[PDB]
């Protein structure tokens, strides 16, 4: 799901009429269209920042998993953050990354990818370790293999079914972890949803710079 | 009174090692408040880690009653 | 009960002093109202300019000039104004729009946690949502979200069954704790120690299999009766 | 339409990561168990 694109800024004057300055001359008696356009541009910009704090910024503590990352057979190496990567980011959103590729400026983000990186560690601690009542108060903790318990009670099955199938439900959801990893990895326009973003708005600024032709 | 940061140069304002949460934002993780101006990297939020072991719960003991208003 | 009024008076109490001594917290609606009020007069200021004619208002043009120049002149002013008003309503469509995306909001809210209960984790209040009250307001409305949430966490030791006589009882809706000594079962959001008994546990399998179980005794409330 | 689909995007992390959503196919097909979320540039990847 997208939730912001690129943030661009237009300097009315320059853009119109360059370094002529009976060009400006002529122009500031046309009114207040510049101040229009300014605004309005302002406004993207902020209800872009706005976005993104409400998406990601949804709790206000940033959780820690603890060191012993032992989760009754549960695999989440895939989706935990590697601290030997400088960036500080699992292998499924590195992949993600490395999927992607005047008169006009583009601003940048006022939350960078470190800080995103961040919130969704701390999304991930607090919905492993503490189930779901950090969201709801307090972090709660909790064992892992209860929580699932718990989750199955939620779709009307018994938990006796869980814990006397532990171990397969842990292998089959760590087969399917790594078949994630890998169909994100082969598959080139699984992220077109995103990638259309960028291949719209860049194109657009395109062609207005050709109308200066 | 220089600064250098990712949208640009600043000026007029100092760096402070200190975090606080974002009050002008300025971009690129940096935020700029008034208490001289001071421009700062914008804290996420208090850092809470959770005790997680296989054989411990935590059970609530009381409650509260909260009301909050949304326009 | 008489906690939980308290608590509610007390809460309402506060909310009618965060609202009279805060004035950022009706922001939203007040935009709305300031935006159009910009609108309109940035409309007007349009009616200043002169569009390259050599003046800017009609009389001037028709008492100045004749009809052959003037009407060239009045072409000029005619598609400036024409534009800045075709301007004007598009960014009053593009304003409607979500509005209209914002009121649809507002009453899915109204439908859901006003009139009902909501299961949806933050969609009526931050918390286990109890119950909700709207009220009107200028162009808009305000929603009061009355919100239940835990406090005074404690920590016991967890086991997911009871090995009783070679066989696995499981928590029928609570889950089992232990003070230290003990093992009892309580539900998920209060604690309310209980004795395991045959009634609220049920059986299922052998205890071979689970992983984590331990042993302790179950209270069955049909010997002592069958004693007698 | 972007911020549109933020809206939508911010539901989904509220309901279906910070708990479980009885809402048939809001967040996979199937029955539900849970969700992790993962960042994107300029979006956000629900791992149902
Ligand atoms: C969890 O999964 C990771 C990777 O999915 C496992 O790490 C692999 O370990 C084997 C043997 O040690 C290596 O041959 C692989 O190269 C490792 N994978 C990667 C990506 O480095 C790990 O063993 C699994 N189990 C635990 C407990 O972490
Ligand atoms: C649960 O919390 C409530 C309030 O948060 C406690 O009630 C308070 O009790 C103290 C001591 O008895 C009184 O001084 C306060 O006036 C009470 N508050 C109110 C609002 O009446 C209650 O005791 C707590 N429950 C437990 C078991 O500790
Ligand atoms: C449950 O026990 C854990 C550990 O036995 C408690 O975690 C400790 O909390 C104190 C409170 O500040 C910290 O100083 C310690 O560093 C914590 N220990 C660890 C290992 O992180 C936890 O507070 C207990 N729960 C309650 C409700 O008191
Ligand atoms: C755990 O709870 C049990 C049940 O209340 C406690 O056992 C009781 O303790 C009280 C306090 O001394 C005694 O008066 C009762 O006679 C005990 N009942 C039984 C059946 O033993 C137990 O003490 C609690 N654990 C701890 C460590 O205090
Ligand atoms: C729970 O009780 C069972 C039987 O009452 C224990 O199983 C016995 O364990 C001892 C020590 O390992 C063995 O010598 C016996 O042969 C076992 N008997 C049976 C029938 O399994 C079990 O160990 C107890 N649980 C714990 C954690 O000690
Ligand atoms: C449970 O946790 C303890 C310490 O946290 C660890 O030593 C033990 O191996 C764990 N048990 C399992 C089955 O993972």
């Amino acid at each position: 799901l997208p939730v912001s694109m690129t943030k661009t800024s237009v300097d009315c004057t320059m853009y119109i009429c360059g370094d002529s300055t009976e060009c400006s001359n002529l122009l500031l008696q046309y009114g207040s269209f510049c101040t229009q356009l300014k605004r309005a541009l302002t406004g993207i910009a902020v209800e872009q920042d706005k976005n993104t704090q409400e998406v990601f910024a949804q709790v206000k503590q940033i959780y820690k998993t603890p060191p012993i990352k032992y989760f009754g057979g549960f695999n989440f190496s895939q989706i935990l953050p590697d601290p030997s990567k400088p960036s500080k980011r699992s292998p499924i959103e590195d992949l993600l990354f490395n999927k992607v590729t005047k008169g006009l400026t583009v601003l940048p983000p006022l939350l960078t990818d470190e800080m995103i990186a961040q919130y969704t560690s701390a999304l991930l601690a607090g919905t492993i370790t503490s189930g779901w009542t950090f969201g709801a108060g307090p972090a709660l903790q909790i064992p892992f293999p209860m929580q699932m318990a718990y989750r199955f009670n939620g779709i009307g099955v018994t938990q006796n079914v869980l814990y006397e199938n532990q171990k397969l439900i842990a292998n089959q959801f760590n087969s399917a972890i790594g078949k994630i990893q890998d169909s994100l990895s082969s598959t080139p326009s699984a992220l077109g949803k995103l990638q259309d973003v960028v291949n719209h708005n860049a194109q657009a600024l395109n062609t207005l710079v050709k109308q200066l032709s | 009174n220089v600064f250098q940061t990712r949208a640009g140069c600043l000026i007029g304002a100092e760096y402070v090692n200190n975090s606080y949460e974002c009050d002008i934002p300025i971009g690129a993780g940096i935020c700029a408040s008034y208490q001289s101006i001071i421009a700062y990297t914008m804290s996420l939020g208090a850092e809470n880690s959770v005790a997680y072991s296989n054989n411990s719960i935590a059970i609530p003991t009381n409650f509260t009653i909260s009301v909050t208003t949304e326009i | 009960q008489k906690l939980i009024a308290n608590q509610f008076n007390s809460a309402i109490g506060k909310i009618q002093d965060s609202l009279s001594s805060t004035p950022s917290a009706l922001g939203k609606l007040q935009d709305v109202v300031n935006h159009n009020a910009q609108a309109l007069n940035t409309l007007v200021k349009q009616l200043s300019s002169k569009f390259g004619a050599i003046s800017s208002v009609l009389n001037d043009i028709f008492s100045r000039l004749d009809p052959p120049e003037a009407e060239v002149q009045i072409d000029r002013l005619i598609t400036g104004r024409l534009q800045s008003l075709q301007t004007y309503v598009t960014q009053q469509l593009i304003r409607a729009a979500e509005i209209r995306a914002s009121a649809n909001l507002a009453a899915t809210k109204m439908s859901e946690c006003v009139l009902g209960q909501s299961k949806r984790v933050d969609f009526c209040g931050k918390g286990y949502h109890l119950m909700s009250f709207p009220q009107s307001a200028p162009h808009g409305v305000v929603f009061l979200h009355v919100t239940y949430v835990p406090a005074q966490e404690k920590n016991f030791t967890t086991a997911p069954a009871i090995c009783h006589d070679g066989k696995a009882h499981f928590p029928r809706e609570g889950v089992f704790v232990s003070n230290g000594t003990h093992w009892f079962v309580t539900q998920r959001n209060f604690y309310e120690p209980q004795i395991i008994t045959t009634d609220n546990t049920f059986v299922s399998g052998n205890c071979d299999v689970v992983i984590g179980i331990v042993n302790n005794t179950v209270y069955d409330p049909l010997q002592p009766e069958l004693d007698s």
